[PDB]
């Protein structure tokens, strides 16, 4: 799941969180408007779009830069005017970039420290975990792997909530001194009540920044969210922004399926994602190059297989396809129906390697022995990875 | 300490069951599986259905009732997610010996919690969520593996993926090891049972000669394994160990369907756990369609097989 930045700001705002003052602009109008509304000393000019490199970025307008700065409201609009409607392209989007359809105007702040907060479920720490360093404004790996000593860390009891003193340790440990240790002890606290609010699996501010004014404010942010979660953050996932996905991960989606395109010309048609892994892995091995990752999940439909299978054979760079089911929740007559009637309505110009094992198998295999599909079976999964390099080599 | 509930894990022939969602679709299916393939399915709990009776077994409202009246010492959750963890809570509240969770989908927040309760108890054990069970062949089989693949024997296994669990056994079977006892710990980051408390198991078993571990991107459980076995597996009558870990080729940023298969901020990736399990002495398959053959061959190394 992805939210925009006005999305994700708007958000923690609304639960106390310290952000830039901000409107979000449709037009360039609005754009200017929303600057004069902010009287604000100096303006932030921000392309929304979820990619990263924004600043050094290129509109098919002309303008570099998706982020300026300025003290007149009349640049604003002049700039936006360059942004809405255009496609904004940067070192992390296609080369045709992303269509911006919304601004953020903010009310610029000077940033006297940075620091980095963020709270996340932490594996090896069987709970939520604060994460803070004092070095602000650069990856967190980094500080990791430069100086250690500098990451300082608070596990959160999910029962008892995070405690005064946890954040009041943690905002010393950022160099907060004085008022402004109580300022970002606040924020910390609401930054981690957030957090378990809409089901984060990490909160990330960073920098976490003092102005020279003495507040302390969140300047930017990505937040992680729980997608087992789904069923209880409606809200959330209805904002959703899914434009900037790759288009076939979106199509298996609306169907509740897991696709991940890669760069080879074999399909790989599994369930279980280490299955799914571990069959990508073999096809490597034996010379070949996956096409996609694909784990059909648990109770399997025959309409979600037959679709599922209908996104391989819709892939400009597929050559074959390689169905490999173990199935033990997964029901193999199932598989063997739905890729029988997608494949009743395609053509299948390709190679099917096929292998079948576990739960209703025989029934399965009659299926498709039934089918009068030109198949080519596989024993075990070595068997299956070798005869689908093959066939296309 | 919640580690003194390990050996729930190895059910036996004498290990009675109920299943937690038992009029369920899911629940039905593989209680029926479970009744043919010999295991003492006793009942089953599916609140608002009490006192009714299902693949001629009784329906219990509550696990508390089910176990008193049925005896049963392990429960299997069949509940759908946004009531399993209450349903794994419901179990350890009872104080069954062994909890399995086959359920994908719990929240992490909701398994966070759980967590919290379960390592400050050691009545229950759980297994998972989001797993496909344990199965001890012949005589035990809790949870959604197909049964036909199985054979008892000599090998254990531990897997976070549910299906390269079944291509283990399937293997190890066809080489004439079998499996002594089969654990899938399952792909969620938050569970109750890791590769450690497995293996602790599997090093004092001594009808466990070999271990077949299955790991995948994210996380460190693999890493821990690895010193585990370090400190425990080493020297002359050390047990053969053998691996496979998911994702070699996996891109990075991207959650490989288990949320727990994600290789962020350089961490989690697959080359670190094969270098750190291959430096405690696991033999670690490139393939993992040779798990069984490679396993075979540490056998036959160590003149282990009986001709
Ligand atoms: C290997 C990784 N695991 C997987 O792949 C599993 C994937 N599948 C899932 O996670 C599925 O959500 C599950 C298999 C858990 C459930 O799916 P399924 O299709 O069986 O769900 P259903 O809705 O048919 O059945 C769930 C039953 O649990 C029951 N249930 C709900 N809450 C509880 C509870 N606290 N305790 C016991 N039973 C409960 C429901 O009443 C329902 O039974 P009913 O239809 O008789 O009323
Ligand atoms: O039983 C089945 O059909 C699927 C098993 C499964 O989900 O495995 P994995 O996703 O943990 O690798
Ligand atoms: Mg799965």
């Amino acid at each position: 799941m992805n939210l925009q930045e006005y999305q994700s700001k708007k958000l923690m705002s609304d639960n106390g969180v310290r952000v830039q003052r901000f409107f979000v602009a449709d037009t360039a109008n609005e754009a200017l408007e929303a600057a004069k509304r902010l009287n604000a000393k100096e303006i932030v000019l921000k392309a929304q779009i979820l990619a990263g490199g924004r600043g050094k970025g290129v509109f098919n307008s002309g303008l570099k830069g998706g982020v300026h700065l300025t003290k007149d409201p009349n640049v604003v609009g002049q700039l936006a005017k360059q942004m809405i409607g255009y496609n904004l392209a940067t070192k992390q989007t296609p080369k045709e970039g992303v269509k911006v359809n919304k601004v953020m105007v903010a009310e610029a702040l000077d940033i006297s420290r940075e620091t980095y907060l963020a709270i996340l479920m932490d594996r090896s720490c069987n709970g939520p975990v604060l994460v803070g360093s004092p070095q602000g404004g650069v990856d967190i790996e980094e500080v990791a792997a430069s100086n250690p000593e500098l990451i300082f860390k608070e596990q959160i009891d999910i029962f008892e909530g995070i405690k005064d003193s946890q954040a009041q340790r943690m905002a010393e440990n950022l160099g907060f001194v004085g008022p402004l240790k109580s300022q970002a002890a606040d924020q910390i606290t609401k930054l981690y009540n957030l957090f378990l609010k809409i089901d984060a699996t990490q909160v990330e501010v960073n920098p976490f920044g003092e102005t020279p004014e003495g507040q302390v404010v969140c300047f930017d942010a990505k937040i992680n969210f729980d997608d087992n979660a789904e069923f209880r953050q409606k809200d959330i996932f209805a904002m959703d922004d899914k434009s900037e996905n790759e288009p076939i991960e979106n199509e298996a989606a609306k169907y509740d399926l897991k696709y991940i395109g890669l760069d080879g010309n074999i399909a790989c048609f599994v369930n279980g994602a280490g299955l799914a892994m571990a069959t990508c892995d073999i096809i490597f091995l034996n010379g070949g190059k996956p096409a996609n990752f694909l784990d059909l999940g648990g109770g399997v439909k025959e309409a979600q297989v037959y679709q599922a299978f209908k996104l391989l054979t819709a892939d400009p760079k597929v050559e074959a396809i390689l169905v490999n089911i173990f199935g033990g929740i997964v029901n193999c007559a199932i598989i063997a129906n739905g890729i029988t009637k997608a494949c009743r309505e395609l053509e299948l110009k390709v190679p099917l390697v096929v292998r079948l094992e576990g739960t209703n198998v025989q029934e399965a295999q009659k299926i498709l022995n039934n089918s009068g599909l030109p198949i080519t079976s596989a024993i075990d999964l070595e068997d299956a990875a070798k005869k689908a390099v093959a066939s296309v080599a | 300490s919640y580690t003194a509930s390990r050996q729930h894990l190895y059910v036996d022939k004498n290990t009675k069951i109920i299943c937690q969602g038992f009029t369920g679709k899911q629940g039905t299916f593989h209680s029926q599986q479970a009744l043919e393939y010999g295991t003492k399915l006793v009942g089953g709990t599916t609140p608002g259905k009490g006192g009714q009776t299902h693949l001629g077994l009784p329906v219990f409202n509550t696990v508390k009732e089910a176990k008193e009246q049925t005896g049963a010492t392990a429960s299997v959750i069949y509940v759908p997610p946004p009531f399993a963890a209450a349903a794994i809570n419901e179990a350890i509240e009872a104080e069954i010996p062994l909890v399995v969770c086959i359920t994908q989908g719990i929240p992490q927040q909701d398994m966070v919690r759980v967590k919290h309760k379960l390592l400050r108890q050691e009545k229950t054990r759980l297994i998972g969520p989001n797993c496909p069970g344990v199965i001890n062949p012949g005589e035990c089989k809790i949870g959604i593996m197909p049964g036909h693949i199985h054979k008892k024997g000599r090998i254990g296994i531990v897997s976070r993926s549910g299906t390269l669990t079944y291509e283990a056994v399937h293997q190890t079977t066809q080489v004439g090891l079998g499996q002594s006892l089969c654990v899938g710990i399952g792909g969620d980051p938050f569970n109750g049972t890791d590769f450690i408390d497995c293996l602790e198991i599997f090093l004092n078993d001594s009808a466990t000669e070999g271990i077949i571990l299955i790991g995948e991107i994210g996380g460190n459980a693999e890493e821990n394994a690895a010193e585990f076995l370090k400190q425990h597996n080493s020297g002359p009558n050390s047990k053969p160990v053998v691996s496979f870990i998911a994702g070699l080729t996996a891109p990075p940023g991207r959650r490989m369907g288990h949320a727990g298969a994600i290789i962020a901020g350089g961490k989690g990736g697959a080359k670190e756990k094969i270098s750190a399990l291959q430096s405690a002495g696991v033999v670690v398959s490139m393939s993992p369609a040779q798990l069984g053959t490679t396993i075979y061959k540490e056998f036959e190394k160590r003149k282990m097989l009986e001709h």
